[PDB]
């Protein structure tokens, strides 16, 4: 048995079965799912950035 | 006359990830496992009695029983694999287990 | 023009995940949860392969 | 004005075979099938003594129980028989069992 600093990036709670008391057999039935995929960058022909 | 190409995703990987926002799953060839056997019976008059009427039936209480896989992942990893793993320079390799080469 | 760009936290240049992406999406990993309360410390859910 | 066409894949078939190095698994939902309860015991003193705090755990000694599918196989059979068996002519086929026709 060990502690980590386990954590979710790309990732959330899709199906959150209880708030609180949580961590109980009732939560493992918790779902996740991949976070919307957001491209970010330069406009096109840098418009706007003069 | 057929010049020699390279296939552009091959030679640079555009890792865009993986649209798996859906769980895929596969569910028995009956829709529903068959273990037990209930029997629709009538109350009052005592605690519930037998319905007489023939026996032996099929409910399976909850939902069926089915297996997941990330079938867009999956596909992803084999392209990766098939196209550029198996082409990698030898130094990267190691010769299987007991294998005569 | 030179200079330093932070996207923010809000940056995911991909769909789904890369962390367990053949990991159903409702397995959770080993976690020792708890029995409803009562006078039941701790239990465990978990697969011992080695 | 739509001339019409056919897909190039289907009226010269090139099986170039399938990338399959990889095998694909479904796991259950749970990732792992419960079905035996373990018990943290002590040793020493005896042959060691019971642990008392709460009971009834679940862990799978071994792998967990996984079905495999050729992925990439099932989809290029696919294509096939949808674009080219049912397709065949009228000779190569047997009217099915037990139907009006």
């Amino acid at each position: 048995t060990e502690e980590a600093d386990v954590l979710t990036p790309d990732t959330h709670l899709v199906h959150a079965v209880p708030a609180a008391d949580r961590a109980k057999v009732e939560g493992l039935s918790q779902h996740a799912a991949p976070n919307r995929p957001n491209f970010i960058g330069f406009r096109d022909c840098f418009v706007g950035l003069m | 006359q057929a010049m020699d190409s390279y296939d552009p995703e091959v030679r640079v990987i555009d890792n865009v990830g993986v649209e798996d926002e859906m769980p895929n799953y596969c569910f028995p060839l009956s829709g529903v496992q068959i273990g037990n056997r209930s029997h629709e019976v009538q109350r009052n008059q005592q605690q519930w009695q037998n319905v007489a009427n023939s026996d032996n039936n099929y409910i399976g209480k909850g939902n069926l029983p089915a297996m997941e896989i990330n079938l867009a992942a999956n596909l992803w990893r084999s392209f990766l694999y098939s196209n550029v793993a198996l082409y990698l320079p030898d130094n990267l390799k190691f010769t299987p287990h007991n294998i005569q080469l | 023009i030179r200079g330093t760009l932070d996207r923010g936290a809000s940056f995911k240049p991909y769909s789904g995940t890369a962390y367990n992406s053949f990991a159903p999406k409702s397995a959770p990993n080993n976690t020792q949860f708890r029995q409803a309360n009562n006078g039941h410390p701790a239990q465990t859910i978990a697969q011992a392969s080695y």
